[PDB]
């Protein structure tokens, strides 16, 4: 599993994922938005794992209306996925005291977490 | 036109709508059975408009999500939202709905909102059908643009009016 | 038998006299502990005056030198009882019928109960 | 070994076992009020009663498991009838005069009374019979409540079972008789004449009261006991870094308790390890600061490393210092280490680095100082390294390391008598002031400061010491396996530390060595020291700079860029400083740490409130994009696996590091830097007076010096201004000034003047 | 006791010149999360001082999520409504009437005014 | 009177007899023994085959031989031809490395769901299934849920200013393997039993 | 030890108290061992096979769910019949989706 990005630097992260994800198809992916705080998306903060299937990536927390940009940054992303043709879009509830060590746990009970925990969204609610 | 754009013409359609609220039920839970009691003969939502119950999803605006919300019924639900007509709005009945409720595990969704554009939430378990007639006149008069919450704003008419559908 | 009455009220009466005591030498009063007949008691009547079962007169440093408690509404062989801390010294008070509040047979006057409370300041209180 | 038979099960056990701890061996129960581990068992609960059978030939009357022997071949019977009645009819006398406090009772979940009640008692009797709980109907005794003993603990005299707990550890263990029951009969109740808990460790008897009694007066009516996220995790405070709890709650820090790790810290925590919390949660920096114009602005991530980019855009490699904290992880240690190398710069250093390396010495094991023959000690153990205070009480008393049963640590242990006389010719104590420990100390000797060099270079044989000296050279002579143990006036000293050396080397023994920082023989280990040019972490060489500490003003002042990664918001860096980052605090850390005795220990991260902080970890690997370089470690995975590279052990695996260089530097001795147990970033709350800072003088100079015994002075240091209160004390060598050093600074002697 | 996890209870040390509750402690926070309370009772059944118990309001359909987390002013006994009840009887000036009616209200309810079989 | 041929034949082949004193009764068969041994039960007249039941012991306190243990619940109708009415469970353990199991599908067509949903939900793959498909849980979930090793997925509970609620650690009650809040557990709290 | 204490004298006995205190929040812990009692429904045979590890809470709970083995006679039952009576030979065979799913 790939870590790009960092936590607090949406455009960062935004053109670091830009890169890294390439022409890589999402037809199959999983596209599971990290956040705390089910009902308050106005401060809300937002981290992405993409389960590809045959490898993922990991995007920190910095996403969001939570940083400056960082809700531009969120909609441009989701945008991007949905356009690559990623479908099944996820949100996921951790604690905030979790968002952080979450992404430093091992990629296989990282993703094991997310998977257990994600729910169908709508990606449009991130538009 | 939406029902827009004539002082008098949208509160007339407004009042049309509101008290035309055509309920489609999406049976999930008891809460479902729960919902039934409110069309039998001791309390009816068969007065102040919601008589008529056509199961197709083309031919109503209110869409009441009754129970509990199970992963794998969430595109299903989703899907029927989508295949509606546009005017249209979403009550969440009971626990499983609004929030995760009892049942908080990997099966069940832990907030309806997130799947589909929510109107009205509704507590209870079930809620009792006397507050889902609360919860309708509340989206009657949410509607009518008579609706505000505890931090002071008025409510739009329409939620899933405010949504990049894609 | 109805002794009770009298007595919670002589209680409150001799509360009243260490609360004056306090005010008038400069010394800290505490209400140390309630009722758990009126804490508990959810929907279950309470008749009694007051709440409070437990009082102390403690010193600068918070050491208690007079120590007063009162038997619950409940307990078998009413009394209230005085203690001097550290000083090996208790006392038990009874109430009778139109002689009022006795130490067995001695009357237990406020003036008594000042006189042991000055008493036991100057000796037993560290500051 | 010995042949025991609980209820149905054999057991093989090691003869000096108590019986309680062959029943749990077996894997049965019993109750449990009066004995605990570590401590002596004496028969008080009366709990621990079983039936013992040595022939069938029973005993007549039950024997208490706590204070029984084991002999070969006996029977155990805790399944009994008659034996649970006994235990149900003792936790009912036990109950008897119990406060009612269950729901409003701090101690909650987590209450030895609640459980051991709802284990044993209530036996069966013979129907649906209506059963009665209590038969007691009378008064309940009714004693003083909710009483602070001191800024940290309370007491409920009502919630007293009477055992001997806090009573027995405070003769035993600490070695300060501040609590004792008054009374009689049911009129005792706990009180003291010492109220002000003098104790440095007297937080210790709240996790040990198996009810509610004595409670933490810091956590009082936060949450209860199941309530709380317990986050396990390694004190970085000192660097003997004990085993703690961290509980935490919606985001808040509200209480630490003890973590059992008997390799190291038994059961036991300090009180300014345990209660100086009040700091990490309360009020600390959470947005990147970046000046515009002639002062501080919050700034996002982006732009403060814009400014970054910028600052160091025209920075040659050299000129560089990277300045690491002293409690900075394995891995931030390696990382620095690593990016100077890649990056060439002479000067690295970490906060409290010692002009002697501790890899000097071979660190000891405290099992091999429960074993070990002799402890020849120079510094104060009780503020440098203080439960090795606690380790020298079992030491002093000849325990050594117990057998291992199956339920872990022996709960009752034989070989703990009560009020257990203590040897005072087992070790020599040298400090510049009459410590504590001296009592245990018969040879002992106050020296003055900078005279260590000496007392060693007398101990080596090249010179003659005083009697005392001579004494301690004799007994260490005589010693077949001493332990040497240094402070910071040996570690700071080049020349003490040396014949140190020497010593522990002519004499086949080990050494512990009292850094003033945590993690300072890790982050040798990890490489991290500065080169031949050597701006250290107090000297200003360098140009541009990384600090991860507040360092002297004279350090700041000069430099071109400078950039602070600290936690809280010092004014040192709103005058000083270009870029301040949030950083988190070592309890909501994650990492490895190399005690003083070369072990790894690990830091959980806690759930508290850190805002958009990063390690020290990705602050460095975000600093070297500025400059170019590319830095090796970004994750914690990463990291453990160039540690593990590094042939750094597993956690709870022992280091092994040696270092030979030593870098010497002049100490300007006017004003002495007092070694503190308390750190000056604790003084929040209630251990805002705790932590305050003192200045000691001998009585005759104080007065010359115009130094009042309740004076407030303020006092100026390279290292800052600080006002302390004043203190005489006969002990303290003339014309000297003891200033509390409540920073990882300690053991330094400064210039300085006495404002008025 | 509760099986949704819908309660939060931050305490706190009674003031003794301003009393709160009887012991020496009292409830300094009190949020339930309607939308996560499944109504059981056992909050009032674990209560051992009768403190928390279910009332008779059911009027309480809300738009809001974050609106459904009652607090403990919005429950104590001398409140007369549910919260849009009450929003609603405020921007309106019209006030409060319930939609129920009750044969009497228990005991454990004392101080609760509820309306009663025609006894008002 | 079919139970007592079935107790005598299970004893004499040296299969184990686990029996509480309230009235269950369990007999385990080897992997090889399973699927004839069970073959013969239907033959004896068990008509219906109730339960299909997959447990994982991994967190048992107490160890087991295998992870995991499938336990089949076989009766014979009162009130059909000759109805004895004797009802008795078979357990067999199966390995964590080896999930397989032969169906008795087509003994009973009952089985047919219930092995279906043991492999939902455990990774044991029941051999000659006419169709082992993903029954219960999502289409695309990945794993097999009731086995120990996968999480029970819990999402926090929320309130107003920041204050929330993790279950597993607001959690008061304790497991077996949960040593308790106190130093230990013991009596009650290590297992009760009352003496009817 | 089964039954919470009378919550009259939860003012009165230090016992009462704990036991209050315990049950409410840790509960109670069972023998080891597993069970299963069978009973008759409106939907048919239900039962619960527990496995309990002498813990406050159970170490495994399986549901023996009518709704759920009757659905497998759905095929044969409707087989051949009609279109709109394949909805009342559903309802008819009286399913509920909530035990059948569970
Ligand atoms: S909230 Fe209660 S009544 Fe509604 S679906 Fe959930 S369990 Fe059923
Ligand atoms: S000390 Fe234990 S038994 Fe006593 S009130 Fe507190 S929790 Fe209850
Ligand atoms: S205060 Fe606590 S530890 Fe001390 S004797 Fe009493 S019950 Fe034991
Ligand atoms: S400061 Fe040192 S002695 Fe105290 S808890 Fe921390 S590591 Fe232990
Ligand atoms: S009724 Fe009480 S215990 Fe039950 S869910 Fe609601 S708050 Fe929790
Ligand atoms: S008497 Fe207290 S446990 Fe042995």
């Amino acid at each position: 599993m790939v870590r790009v990005g960092m936590r607090a630097a949406p455009r960062v992260s935004l053109e670091a994922l830009k890169a890294a994800l390439g022409g890589l198809k999402l037809s199959e992916a999983k596209v599971y938005l990290i956040t705390d705080w089910q009902d308050k998306r106005d401060q809300a903060r937002y981290a992405l794992l993409l389960h590809t299937g045959k490898k993922d990536l990991l995007v920190p927390d910095a996403f969001g209306p939570a940083f400056p940009g960082g809700e531009e940054a969120l909609s441009e992303l989701v945008g991007l996925l949905l356009a690559q043709g990623a479908r099944r879009f996820y949100e996921a509830v951790v604690s905030p005291g979790e968002m952080t060590a979450l992404l430093d746990l091992p990629p296989e009970e990282l993703l094991k977490r997310v998977m257990a925990i994600a729910n169908p969204t709508d990606p449009g609610i991130y538009l | 036109r939406e029902g827009i754009l004539f002082t008098t013409l949208e509160k007339l359609v407004a009042w049309g709508r509101s008290n035309s609220l055509w309920p489609a039920t999406f049976g999930l839970a008891c809460c479902a059975i729960e919902m039934m009691a409110s069309t039998d003969a001791r309390n009816d939502l068969a007065r102040f408009g919601s008589e008529v119950f056509r199961a197709s999803p083309r031919q109503a605006d209110v869409m009441i999500v009754a129970g509990r919300l199970s992963k794998k019924m969430a595109p299903v639900m989703r899907r029927v939202w989508e295949q509606m007509p546009d005017p249209k709005w979403v009550i969440s009945m009971g626990a499983c709905a609004s929030s995760g409720g009892m049942f908080n595990n990997y099966a069940i969704v832990q907030n309806v909102d997130s799947v589909v554009p929510v109107d009205v939430y509704v507590p209870g378990c079930p809620p009792r059908p006397e507050a889902l007639i609360y919860a309708v006149m509340q989206l009657q008069k949410k509607v009518r643009g008579q609706a505000y919450n505890e931090r002071g704003e008025r409510l739009p008419p329409v939620a899933a009016w405010k949504r990049t559908r894609g | 038998a109805s002794s009770e009455r009298e007595l919670y009220e002589a209680w409150v009466e001799l509360l009243s006299w260490m609360r004056e005591y306090a005010q008038a030498k400069g010394v800290r009063f505490e209400k140390e502990a309630d009722f758990p007949d009126f804490i508990y008691r959810m929907e279950r009547p309470y008749d009694l005056p007051t709440t409070i079962m437990t009082a102390s007169l403690s010193d600068g440093l918070g050491e208690p030198f007079l120590l007063a408690d009162v038997s619950p509404r409940h307990a078998k062989l009413k009394r209230i009882g005085l203690r001097l801390p550290r000083a090996h010294i208790h006392l038990h008070a009874h109430y009778e019928p139109g002689k009022g509040l006795v130490t067995g047979k001695i009357p237990l006057t406020k003036e008594r109960f000042f006189a042991l409370a000055d008493r036991a300041r100057e000796a037993l209180a560290f500051a | 070994m010995v042949r025991v038979k609980v209820n149905d099960r054999i057991v093989e056990v090691p003869p000096g076992t108590s019986v309680m701890d062959a029943v749990f061996h077996a894997g049965y129960d019993v109750p449990l009020f009066c004995s605990e581990k570590h401590l002596s068992p004496i028969g008080a609960c009366r709990m621990c009663l079983v039936r013992i059978g040595l022939p069938i030939q029973w005993q007549p009357k039950l024997a208490a498991s706590c204070v029984t022997a084991v002999a070969d071949g006996m029977v155990v019977d805790t399944l009994s009838d008659v034996v649970r009645e006994a235990q149900a009819g003792m936790v009912e006398f036990t109950l008897l005069n119990h406060p009612l406090d269950c729901p409003t009772c701090d101690k909650g979940g987590a209450c030895e009374l609640q459980d051991r009640t709802v284990e044993y008692g209530l036996y069966e009797k013979y129907p649906l019979e209506l059963p009665v709980y209590t038969r007691f109907e009378f008064t309940r005794r009714h004693v003083d409540k909710h009483h602070p003993l001191s800024p940290f603990v309370i007491l409920d005299r009502e919630r007293c079972i009477h055992c001997k707990r806090c009573v027995r550890y405070f003769e035993e263990v600490p070695g300060d008789e501040v609590l004792d029951f008054i009374e009689r009969g049911v009129h005792t109740f706990i009180g003291t004449m010492d109220f002000g808990l003098p104790s440095g460790f007297s937080g210790n008897i709240t996790d040990i009261c198996p009810v509610g009694a004595l409670l933490d007066l810091t956590a009082r009516f936060r949450a209860r006991n199941w309530e709380m996220e317990e986050t396990p995790t390694t004190c970085a405070l000192c660097p003997v870094g004990c085993g703690i709890t961290a509980d935490t709650r919606s985001g808040e820090l509200l209480r630490i308790r003890a973590r059992e790790v008997p390799e190291v810290n038994e059961i036991w925590i300090c009180d300014a390890g345990r209660f100086g919390h009040e700091w990490a949660d309360q009020n600390r920096l959470k947005t990147p600061l970046v000046r515009k114009e002639g002062r501080l602005v919050e700034a996002t991530w982006e732009e403060a490393f814009l400014a970054l980019k910028e600052g160091l855009k025209e920075a040659r490699g050299e000129e560089v210092g990277l300045y690491l904290a002293h409690d900075a992880t394995l891995e931030e240690g390696l990382l620095a280490s690593e990016l100077a190398k890649a990056l060439k710069t002479p000067h690295l250093d970490f906060q409290g680095r010692t002009a002697a390396p501790a890899s000097l010495f071979p660190p000891a094991s405290l099992e091999d100082l429960l074993q070990a023959d002799f402890a020849l000690v120079l510094g104060d153990p009780t503020e440098e390294a203080p439960i090795l205070h606690l380790r020298l009480s079992e030491f002093v008393r000849d325990l050594k390391p117990p057998h291992r049963y199956n339920h872990g640590t022996p709960f009752a242990d034989l070989q703990i008598k009560e009020r257990m006389p203590r040897r005072t010719d087992k070790m020599a104590l040298f400090a510049p002031y009459r410590a504590p420990l001296m009592k245990w100390a018969a040879i002992h000797e106050v020296h003055r400061p900078g005279e260590e060099r000496e007392i060693l270079l007398a101990l080596l044989g090249d010179k003659e010491g005083s009697e005392m000296v001579a004494k301690a050279k004799e007994a260490w002579e005589k010693a077949k396996n001493p332990v040497l143990i240094l402070g910071a006036g040996v570690l700071q000293d080049t020349v003490a530390a040396e014949r140190a050396r020497l010593l522990a080397e002519r004499k086949g023994a080990k050494v512990l060595a009292m850094t003033p920082a945590a993690n300072a023989r890790g982050l040798e280990a990890m490489g991290v020291l500065p080169g031949a040019k050597g701006a250290s972490w107090d000297e200003p060489g360098a140009l541009y700079a990384y600090y991860g500490f507040v360092p002297p003003e004279e350090a700041l002042k000069g430099k071109r860029f400078v950039v602070m990664h600290l936690s809280h918001l010092h004014p040192l860096a709103e005058r000083y400083a270009h870029v301040v980052l949030p950083a988190p605090t070592f309890y909501e850390k994650r990492g490895h740490l190399v005690n003083l005795e070369g072990r790894v220990l690990p830091l959980s991260p806690a759930p508290i409130e850190n805002g958009e902080a990063e390690g020290a970890l990705q602050v460095l690997a975000l600093l070297a994009e500025a400059l170019g370089v590319r830095p090796p470690f970004r994750l914690h995975l990463e990291a453990q696996k160039a540690l593990k590279a590094r042939k750094v052990p597993e956690a709870m695996g022992r280091l092994s590091f040696r270092l030979k260089e030593l870098r010497p530097k002049e100490r300007k001795g006017a004003f002495y830097l007092r070694p503190t147990m308390w750190k000056a970033h604790q003084a929040v709350g209630k251990a805002q007076e705790a932590a305050r800072a003192e200045l000691w003088a001998h009585p005759e100079t104080a007065r010359a010096e115009a130094l009042p015994e309740g004076a407030q002075v303020a006092v100026e240091t390279p290292f800052g201004r600080v006002e302390a209160r004043v203190v005489h004390r006969e002990d303290v060598p003339k014309g000297h000034l003891y200033l509390s050093a409540l920073g990882p600074a300690a053991g330094l002697r400064v210039e300085g003047r006495v404002l008025v | 006791a509760c099986p949704a996890y819908a309660i939060y209870v931050e305490p706190a040390e009674n003031d003794p010149e301003n009393p709160v509750s009887a012991g020496e402690r009292y409830a300094k926070v009190y949020e339930i999360n309607m939308l996560r309370c499944i109504f059981c009772g056992l909050c009032e059944e674990a209560c051992p001082t009768g403190a928390i118990v279910l009332g008779y309001d059911f009027e309480m359909a809300d738009y809001e999520y974050s609106d459904l987390v009652y607090g403990k002013e919005d429950m104590l006994v001398d409140v007369v409504g549910t919260k849009p009840q009450r929003r609603e009887a405020k921007r309106t000036g019209k006030p409060v009437k319930v939609g129920y009616v009750v044969p009497y209200v228990r005991p454990e309810l004392e101080g609760f005014k509820a309306p009663t079989e025609g006894g008002k | 009177m079919r139970l007592e041929r079935v107790l005598e034949e299970a004893r004499a082949k040296g299969y184990p007899i686990e029996d509480n004193g309230l009235g269950n009764l369990w007999v385990v068969l080897p992997r090889e023994r399973f699927k004839e041994e069970m073959a013969h039960y239907k033959a004896m007249g068990f008509n219906f085959l109730a339960d299909i039941v997959g447990l994982d012991y991994l967190t048992y306190p107490d160890p087991r031989p295998e992870r995991f243990a499938v336990v089949y619940e076989l009766v014979s109708l009162p009130g059909w031809k000759d109805g004895d009415g004797s009802r008795f469970f078979v357990r067999v353990y199966v390995p964590e490395e080896d999930p397989r199991l032969p169906t008795v599908t087509d003994l009973w067509g009952s089985a047919n769901f219930l092995e279906r949903e043991v492999y939902d939900l455990f990774g044991i793959v029941f051999e000659g299934h006419p169709d082992l498909r993903k029954i219960l849980t999502p289409e695309d979930l990945e794993g097999h849920p009731l086995r120990k090793d996968y999480p029970l997925g819990e999402t926090p509970t929320l309130f107003r200013e920041g204050r929330y609620i993790i279950p597993a650690e607001f959690r008061a009650a304790l497991t077996g393997k949960d040593p308790g809040l106190t130093f230990y557990k013991g009596g009650s709290r290590k297992g009760y039993r009352s003496l009817w | 030890q089964i039954t919470p204490p009378p919550r009259h004298l939860l003012e009165t006995s230090m016992e009462a108290v704990i036991y209050h205190f315990k049950h409410y929040t840790e509960g109670f812990h069972p023998p080891k061992g597993e069970v299963y009692v069978p009973t008759e429904s409106a939907r048919g045979e239900l039962g619960y096979y527990i496995v309990s590890d002498g813990g406050s809470m159970p170490y495994r709970v399986k549901v023996r769910a009518p709704s759920f083995v009757n659905l497998q006679s759905l095929p044969y039952a409707c087989k051949g019949e009609q279109v709109p009576d394949m909805v009342a030979i559903i309802a008819s065979l009286d399913p509920v989706m909530g035990d059948v799913d569970r």
